[PDB]
Parts: structure tokens; C-alpha cells; sequence
């Protein structure tokens, strides 16, 4: 899935 | 600083949304309110709550105070108060312990307690963005979906277009397919589903992040969900008569 | 081409709740009369007979005779979405491998959709004669309900002991000895709240608590059970599902 | 033969929930003035002494001295399937159980139990420093309260209120209570001879709570040394009084 | 035991 670190 | 409250409930609840996802978090305390911003254990959802001067019954602070929590036993403090016992928050210009106060009107309960204070709070930057697709609903109607959904998977699908929210999942068990529409009423404060398109969205996002933040649902009596391709979801509650949460989470790809 | 309306989804709510917990592989039996289900346990020893009637659904439409197989719990847990007031739609194709349920709100805003899985049939689906019993006690459901929730802490086995005046709960485990005794209510301002006994000779039968249990999970459905056993054949616990079906388990006794 | 009648079993079922967690397996001492009952917990540690006198029954009879040796879970079960609002309690001057009847003051359902018995397997002295009067309900929450700061409480009784505090690795608590009185009633009263500070354990102290369903109020008893005494009077009919032993 | 249970039907 994406992580939140990618994004901001 | 020195914050008094008088309905200590709505607090309460604030916590016992917080308490359980994020553990240890850090608060900005300025003389505009009280400013709390933090990541989960995963690194995975993100958490913005805001609580403003004009709320509190009595509200002093000076300068930017920056507070390290850890809201569990926090929430067990709070835990142990009176609903009547008007509340006070209190700290000390550089000491390392904060303090809360429950103290009853006319009767003669002192409830003093006092927490120790950390310091470790990797603040990421929300850019003011506008959202594709954004609908506001109740939070028990987000709350019963995310619910109900939990038990067939582990990942909800919204597609939001320009007059329904569609959600979806597919676990060991089957599927399923719940179906939100618009509003025809002349007073549905908590009772109306309005979605705001300009570009319809599909996304796909993990559930227990969802029930994380759907435990803050007897905050707001409406939620607000905003969507766009690739970017988080945000999740938005109203805290009555003094700020808002809002939670963020970054979707499936 | 199988699809029944049904508008208080409660029902099949309360169903699926009682069924749950006792089976968890059974074959539904859909036909132009009704939903039909009749299954045993693990070890074979009680028995349930669930019959909802066309004429109980809102919309009931059979082309061809169905026989699905379900897994009873995946089925309570698509029907814990369930809205007790919510409309399910029941459907399914000709040949179809997948059972669809359909949950409607009353204020027509949300429509959940599921499809659960059915499997291979292979149930050997043996006959009951609906018989005439010595004993027949007609009670309210709660307290039955009550009897063998209390008389399951003594002891393992219940003796149930109907009479010409009383009908007699009794219990006799490790840690003791329990007895309750229910009588016959004479004018009562409540139908559903009385207590009448119907014998033709004296019933002195010996059945497992658990089992009892499962049955009492059904209480919801109707303000009424009705017991009915006699010497050597087993008990029978009815349930009415009002004006459209009905609920019976079955024990062997020891 | 022993025989008790009783109409309210809420106090019998509110006392068994009390000790039933307490006290594994007990000696009720039955006689023809009350049913006594005094034991300790696991390891032998603390004090529960019970004390039902036959004034309170609706209708006592005994003959023997009766000594039953109880599973308080059992009990608890027994009663729990008795209904808040008639229970008999009988035994025979030689039987190995007890018998209990529930039957509903309107004739229509009769409940009888017999529960078998258990084989069987010092006194209790004194005058206090510091004595207090509060309600129960306070006392549970403050209990439980403290017990979320850390596992030791310690009360401090002085001239004009009852302090108390925990103190472990992430803070401290202090709630204290003051002795209010008018002319218009007071509500917390204490008789204090020598201001006291005592340290105890708290999990036995919340164990004492459970059984604050009998009496709306409390009474603290605490000296130097020597135990603290939780006591919650019944109704004239008896007393429940908790014992437990103070750190170095 | 315990009859088992058609056996009965
Ligand atoms: C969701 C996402 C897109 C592109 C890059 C990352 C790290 C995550
Ligand atoms: C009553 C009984 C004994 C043994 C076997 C069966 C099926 C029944």
C-alpha cells in the first residue's frame, strides 16, 4: 500500500 | 498555562478518540488554543486536533508551550473525572509535570492529579488543498458502514460520484457493496448526505485506520469525508463549540 | 431464478442469530411454497425444522426447485449488516453458485449488496411425523428461557417431569441439586403471558442443557414456546414465527 | 433444623457478590442468634468478617450450631438465579447441604436448590486513631480512581479532611475530601484522636468495594500498625467488616 | 446414555 511519508 | 472547563465530557471524548490509536502525541500550546498534530504507531494516518481560547471557560497561556503527552494514562486521568467537578489544566512555566484539577461546585471533592510531561513530534505540512469529491454525512452512518464492512475485509473501496458514495469490500467471506444518495429535506443537521464533485474519485483504503477514527463519532453529530486520486483521505469531525479532528490516511496502491 | 422480498429483515435476522451457533453447513431447500431447512448437529443429536411461507414474503418468485448450500455463519455475519428494520432481498439464478442479499433501508438511501458463496450439497434429509404427544406445555418464552439458564450452572442434564398439575424442571450436578416448578395459570389478561398444560399421560424424560440453550437462542421470535414430549421420542421445542413460518428443535433423550 | 426466611434476598445476592471473589471456599458458622461468618483470602491475607443476626430474618429458627463449608461461586450462581424481589435458607442438624428456596410472593414459580457442602480446614480484637464516615459510593470511586495511578494508596486524616494519594511512574494523585457541616446537614464526618498517615495496598481495597451495594455509607477505621477496618452496616440486620493489613 | 438420534426418525 502507499505509506504516509510520500506525501508532505 | 491555565485552561478552565466546565463540561469536561466533550474532552473526555476527545481522548477516548485519541487514547487508543495514537499513544504518546505532542501539544502546542499557544495563546490561540490548544494545537495537537501527530502520526500513529505504523506511520500510516495522521492526526490534527484543534481546540481554540474562545471554548474554554477560562483560557490564559502566553507563549508557545510544546508539551510531550502520552495520552493513555492521560485518558485514564481523565478517566477519573467528576462530570459535575468543573476541570482546570494547569501548568507550570518550565516544569515537567502537568496538572489537572477536578473540583465540585458546591460539595467538598478535590481530585488533584498530576502527569508527568515528555519531550521527544515530526510535524508534516498540510498544503490548503482542494479536494475532487467531498461528502458530508453523519458519523453514525460512516461509523455503521465502516462497522458493518469490517467483518467481509480488511479494505474498503469509495467511489464517490455526483450524487452517490459507493463502498466496497471482498474478504475470505464474500462481498459487499453499501450505496449512500443525496438529500431531499428541509432539516437534516445529522441527517442529510450532500457530496461536493468536480471530479469523481476512486480509492482504496485499509478499515482498521477507518474504525480508529471512527471511535471519535459522538463528537460531531456530521462528518466530513474528502477525497482525491492518490492523495489522503480526510476525515473530519466538528468538536461542537470550541475546534475539530481531523484524520488523515494514505490510501492502498 | 430465485428472489423473495421480505420487509421486516429482523426476522431473518433473529433466524440466522438462532441457527448460528448449532449448524454451520446446511442446505436450503427453496421451493414455490418456501424457504425449507432441516439439519442435524455434529454428533447427531438434536434436530431443526425451520419453514418460512410464500405467503409471509412481500415478494416471493420461484421458477425452479433450489438446493444451496450454506454456511450458516458467514450468513449471520452478512446479516449482522442487517438493519432490523431494513428490507433483504434474497436471490439467486436458476444454476448460480452465489446467493445474493440485498439490504435496503426504509428511507430509500442505502443499498447494501452482498454474495455469499454456496457449496456442495449432501444432506440426508430424513422425515418427522408431525405426531400427537402425551405431553404438551404451551408457556411464554422467557421463562423458559429463565429455567434453563439457572438450571444450567447445577448440572449438565435437565429431567423434565410433566404432570396432571405441574410441569417440573430438574437438575442434579457436581456442585448440587436444582428444582423448578412451573403452574397452571387460570385467567390471565395476557394470552402470551400464560402458563397451560395439555396431558394425556405423565412424562418423566431426561435431556442435556446445552442443546437447550441453542434452542433458547430462538426467544426473540415469539412471546410463546410450546414444549412437546412424550416417553422415548424426543422433545420438541416450537417456536411460531408469527403469521408466516415456524421454528422446531428436536433432543433425544438420555 | 435451621430455617431462615427472608424477603429481601437483594441483601443476600449483594453480599455474595461481594465476597465471592474474595473467599474461595468459607465456614458459615450458623447458630440460633445469626449467621457468622469470618475467614481470610488466598495466602491468608486480610480479613472478612460477616455478621447476620436472626432479628433481621423474616422467620429464624435454629437448633444446632451449624458449620457449612461453602463455594461462595456456587452460592453466588444459586442466587443469582433468585429474583430481586421470598428466599428460604435451610438445613438439617446433621446434613451435608444446603437448601436454598426461592418461591415469588404471587403463586406461580418455586425455585429449590441444594447445594452440596465442602470439608472444613482466630478472634478478632480495639480502639482506633483516626475514624471516618463517608459514603460508599465515593469511597468506590476514589478506590478505583487511585488504583488507575498506582497500586498503593495512602490516607491522611487530619483536623479537617481525609486525603487521598497514589504515586507512581508517570504521576501522582490527591483527591481530599473536607469536613463541611451546617446548620442544612453535613455529609462527611470524622473522629479523630491522632492525625494518621497509612500506607496500604490498594487491590484489597477494591476488593472491599464490591460489597458497597449493602449500605449507602461507609465507615474508615485506621490506627498505626494495626489494620484498617472497612464497615458496612445491613439494615439492623447485620454488618460486613472488611480487615486489612497496613505496610511496614 | 445419550440417544443418538434417528436411532428415532
Ligand atoms: C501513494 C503513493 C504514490 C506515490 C509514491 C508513494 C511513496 C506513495
Ligand atoms: C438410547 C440409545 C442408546 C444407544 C444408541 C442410540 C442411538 C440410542
Amino acid at each position: 500500500q502507499c505509506s504516509m511519508t510520500c506525501f508532505y | 498555562f491555565e485552561a478552565r472547563l466546565v463540561q469536561g465530557s466533550i474532552l473526555k471524548k476527545v481522548l477516548e478518540a485519541l487514547k487508543d490509536l495514537i499513544n504518546e502525541a505532542c501539544w502546542d500550546i499557544s495563546s490561540s488554543g490548544v494545537n495537537l498534530q501527530s502520526m500513529d504507531s505504523s506511520h500510516v494516518s495522521l492526526v490534527q486536533l484543534t481546540l481554540r481560547s474562545e471554548g474554554f471557560d477560562t483560557y490564559r497561556c502566553d507563549r508557545n508551550l510544546a508539551m510531550g503527552v502520552n495520552l493513555t494514562s492521560m485518558s485514564k486521568i481523565l478517566k477519573c473525572a467528576g462530570n459535575e467537578d468543573i476541570i482546570t489544566l494547569r501548568a507550570e512555566d518550565n516544569a515537567d509535570t502537568l496538572a489537572l484539577v477536578f473540583e465540585a461546585p458546591n460539595q467538598e471533592k478535590v481530585s488533584d492529579y498530576e502527569m508527568k510531561l515528555m519531550d521527544l513530534v515530526e510535524q508534516l505540512g498540510i498544503p490548503e488543498q482542494e479536494y475532487s469529491c467531498v461528502v458530508k454525512m453523519p458519523s453514525g452512518e460512516f461509523a455503521r458502514i465502516c462497522r458493518d464492512l469490517s467483518h467481509i475485509g480488511d479494505a474498503v473501496v469509495i467511489s464517490c460520484a455526483k450524487d452517490g458514495v459507493k463502498f466496497s469490500a471482498s474478504g475470505e467471506l464474500g462481498n459487499g457493496n453499501i450505496k449512500l444518495s443525496q438529500t431531499s429535506n428541509v432539516d437534516k443537521e445529522e441527517e442529510a448526505v450532500t457530496i461536493e464533485m468536480n471530479e469523481p474519485v476512486q480509492l482504496t483504503f485499509a478499515l482498521r485506520y477507518l474504525n480508529f477514527f471512527t471511535k471519535a463519532t459522538p463528537l460531531s453529530s456530521t462528518v466530513t469525508l474528502s477525497m482525491s486520486a492518490d492523495v489522503p483521505l480526510v476525515v473530519e469531525y466538528k468538536i461542537a463549540d470550541m475546534g475539530h479532528l481531523k484524520y488523515y490516511l494514505a490510501p492502498k496502491i
